[PDB]
């Protein structure tokens, strides 16, 4: 994806910007961003 | 910046009051996720976010 984007795991193709991570909301399909933060 | 095409607006409920007694929803088609700066161009209503 884009340099300023990260995928919600290798098993999913959904990409979210870097600021989306650890914002306190389950942005990904099952909240992978908040996992291990 | 994500591009927005074919956006429509409908209002679920509205009640004129000092509080934010009114909620609207927007439907759209985009290509990548992200954030946008949302604004209301008239003073007859004022948004919150
Ligand atoms: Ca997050």
């Amino acid at each position: 994806c884009r340099i300023h984007e990260i995928s919600c795991g290798a098993h999913s193709t959904q990409c979210i910007p870097v600021s989306w991570r650890c914002d306190g909301e389950n942005d990904c399909d099952s909240g992978e961003d908040e996992e291990n933060c | 910046a994500p591009t927005i095409i074919d956006l429509t607006c409908t209002v679920a409920t509205c009640t004129h009051s000092s509080d934010f007694g009114g909620v609207l929803t927007l439907t759209y088609k985009t290509d990548k996720n992200g954030d946008c700066s949302v604004h209301s161009h008239s003073n007859v209503a004022t948004l919150q976010e």
